[PDB]
């Protein structure tokens, strides 16, 4: 019961941006300023991204908060005879669905509702100051959401493909089927799905048609010219009518390049102002290659004072596992906090010969990535990550190079979860994990993206014989034999591994990360070393073992299915270090204090290094070998080995689940500034930290077009209303 | 690609 509800004791920070905003040139300052509004308009689109009634809901809280802040609507809602604390079930909600930009959740990927009685909201609502003033739109967003808002009918509880789940990526008649043919399609035609959608119309017949729409300003009107305007037409692909198309979220994405242009204006340099170029090319004609040129530029600028990002960039949230979510982001960078970590690079190449595999499936130049601590302006989006490894797209990865950012005021949030939050570990691990805790996330979130996910090359072949690799040559070190898989042209991680792939690639990277903390180098590079270091470097183990536990509230038993990336690969980390047996872990169900059941982990710490090495070792060599041939069979096979939750013992992970269900802890939500331009100058604005102060700081983040931008998600979202 | 908090 407790799953598809958010508690009202349901914790709130605030990021800290002051003195790092205090660094900032006047114009630097204006800068930031037009890249966040332009982040914030296009993390309104993350809406239509989520499920069918979000915009709607959006759209109903902005104009409630708009006529009353949380405080006046107390004064309506508890004269409606509403209790102080059902009242408090209806902010909480407010604030996850400002949080989540939509009402399912980002870390897990399921349904949340209000936790009052619906028929008492209708009346916070129906007779609210705002319903006063346009009683018109109020009655008719009451009437298309609410009784979605409140629905959790099986089938809407998750996000996914099929009748089995939501998702908005794809017209509700969609299956993984169609998913399938549809990727198939973009690849023969060389278009990058990062930015579209699949809709499925059917006739009286029952044949399928299908239009795959991208992203763009421009409709699929008279254009100027481009590589995509090429490609607007009717196609026939293995007997089915295919139609490509533009224009989706045009009147959001004319905001957004309204604010990169402006930002222009006050561009650093040639290459900070080249790549907003590309990027208003990308996002006007929908163009992803303009976004891949765009970053090229933006990975030759190299240390600036303020760093960005904008665009559809993580797949994580498409059920298939090709199509991005948009997101932005403008941060400070901090010149101390990066010290390290530019002498974590000076050391990576030489790093790089530890890990167990060949230099031949190593990058051939290892470019240097430049790393760096960052404190988050604006995070618009889903989500706010610890540390990113971008861009995504990986032929500039090893052609080009790659960034890596750690967000330092991300990290400084979550120091949290007190000593009575620690759930299955023993008092004398409770001890070390609240010492050692903050420390040891500093080292995997510089190792994860540094070495783990800028490590490794694929093989590839294009439109000639012509391999990045050499053919006769080359040894595969499991097969014994050449190499007789590869990526041919058009082919992608995403594409190829779909489903598994933005897991098996995060499995990869965090167990790299804990095959490399075990080297002193680079511990005493964050500076630590004796007594301290292994203390950290044990923490780390068993933070991870601990995580592959709590992983089990994120896959869904009926369905056979995982709902949560990074979860899932922690679990099959913690599978291979089980079945090495020996010692190293044991989960012991036992009795809580409390009388309910409750389990314990526990870590054999001498037994790290003579058992857990070795077995991870023999892991990663397997994963990189499947990955750069791109043998998806093979990968499939291993990964989802390791990924299946089942009752055999000693284990009994399905029982063990509903343990780790009843003592589950709901993640904390986040409250972000706003940056006001007063004139020439420009002023950060803070909110509290609650429900009510994260409402605020949406309720005056688009002061200018709010309204506008309400009825603009109504519209895009009754357009195509038709297709869920 | 992310690394969660």
């Amino acid at each position: 019961d407790t799953q598809y509800i958010l508690p009202n004791d349901i914790g709130v920070s605030s990021l800290d941006c002051r003195e790092a905003f205090r660094l900032l040139s006047p114009t630097e300052r204006l800068y930031a300023y037009h890249l966040s509004r332009a982040a914030w308009y296009g993390g309104l689109a993350v809406l239509l991204q989520t499920s069918p009634e979000a915009p709607y809901i959006y759209a109903l809280l902005s104009r409630l908060f708009r006529a009353q802040d949380p405080d006046q609507l107390r004064q309506h809602a508890l004269a409606e005879g509403l209790t102080e604390e059902e009242y408090q079930a209806f902010l909480v909600y407010a604030a996850g669905v400002y949080s989540n930009m939509g009402n399912y959740k980002s870390f897990g990927d399921t349904k949340f509702v209000p936790n009052l009685p619906k028929e008492k909201l209708e009346r916070v609502i129906l007779g609210s100051e705002a319903a006063q003033q346009h009683p018109e739109e109020v009655r008719g967003l009451w009437q298309t959401c609410g009784e979605l808002m409140f629905s959790l009918e099986p089938r809407l509880r998750h996000l996914g493909l099929g009748k089995e789940g939501i998702t908005t990526y794809f017209s509700g008649n969609c299956t993984m089927e169609d998913a399938k043919l549809a990727q198939d399609f973009l690849d023969s035609q060389n278009l990058s799905a990062y930015n579209t959608r699949l809709f499925k119309e059917v006739d009286g017949e029952g044949k399928p048609y299908y239009e795959v729409r991208l992203a763009s300003v421009l409709g699929s009107e008279p254009s100027l010219d481009s590589e995509v305007t090429s490609k607007l037409k009717s196609y026939e692909f293995r007997g089915s009518p295919f139609q490509v198309t533009r224009g989706d979220y045009a009147p959001i994405l004319q905001k957004v390049v309204e604010q990169l242009e402006k930002a222009k204006a006050y561009a650093a340099n040639s290459h900070q102002g080249q790549m907003l170029a590309q990027y208003i090319e990308s996002f006007t004609q929908g163009s992803i290659e303009a976004h891949k040129r765009g970053s090229r530029f933006w990975i030759q600028d190299k240390g600036p004072i303020v760093e960005s990002y904008i665009g559809f960039i993580e797949s994580y949230r498409d059920p298939f596992g090709s199509r991005g979510e948009f997101e932005g982001f403008v941060a400070v960078v901090n010149k101390a906090m990066s010290a390290k970590f530019e002498r974590l690079v000076a050391s990576a190449e030489q790093l790089l010969k530890e890990l167990p595999w060949p230099p031949t499936f190593e990058k051939d130049k290892f470019l240097t990535p430049d790393f760096t601590s960052l404190d988050v302006l604006t995070f618009a989006g889903s989500g706010i990550p610890a540390g990113i490894n971008i861009p995504n797209y990986d032929d500039l990865r090893q052609t080009e190079g790659f960034k890596n950012v750690s967000l330092g005021n991300v990290l400084a949030v979550a120091y949290a979860t007190q000593r009575e939050k620690l759930t299955f570990l023993e008092e004398d691990d409770k001890d070390l994990y609240i010492l050692w805790k903050g420390p040891s996330f500093d080292v995997q979130v510089g190792l994860h993206a540094l070495l783990g996910h800028g490590s490794g090359k694929l093989f590839v072949q294009d439109e000639k014989g012509a391999f990045n690799f050499d053919q006769e040559t080359v040894i595969n070190p499991e097969t014994g034999e050449q190499i007789q898989s590869w990526y041919r042209s058009g082919e992608t991680w995403d594409s190829k591994f779909s489903t598994i792939a933005s897991s098996y690639e995060e499995c990869r990277a965090e167990s790299v990360g804990l095959y490399l903390c075990l080297h002193p180098q680079v511990l005493e590079i964050f500076g630590f070393e004796g007594a301290d270091a292994e203390d950290v470097i044990y923490v780390n183990w068993l933070n991870m073992v601990r995580a592959g536990l709590l992983a089990l509230e994120f896959y869904t038993p009926e369905a056979f299915n995982w709902r949560q990336a990074h979860m899932q690969a922690r679990f099959v980390i913690l599978r291979v270090l089980l079945e090495a047996g020996e010692g190293l872990v044991t989960i012991t169900p036992t009795t809580g204090s409390d009388g309910r059941p409750d389990a314990r982990v526990r870590l054999d710490r001498s037994k790290i290094r003579s058992v857990g090495k070795p077995a991870l070792e023999r892991f990663l060599r397997r994963l990189q070998v499947l990955k750069s041939t791109g043998d998806v069979a093979g990968g499939r096979a291993l990964y989802e080995g390791y990924a299946t939750v089942t009752d055999a013992p000693p284990e009994c992970f399905l029982t063990l689940r509903d343990t780790v269900l009843l003592r589950k802890e709901s993640r904390k939500l986040i409250v972000q500034p706003n940056t006001r331009l007063e004139g020439s100058d420009v002023q950060l604005l803070e909110y509290e930290a609650s429900a009510a102060g994260l409402i605020r700081s949406f309720s005056e983040r688009f002061p200018e077009d709010g309204p506008e931008l309400e009825e603009i998600l109504t519209q895009l979202a009754t357009a195509d209303a038709r297709f869920w | 690609v992310v690394y969660p908090w």
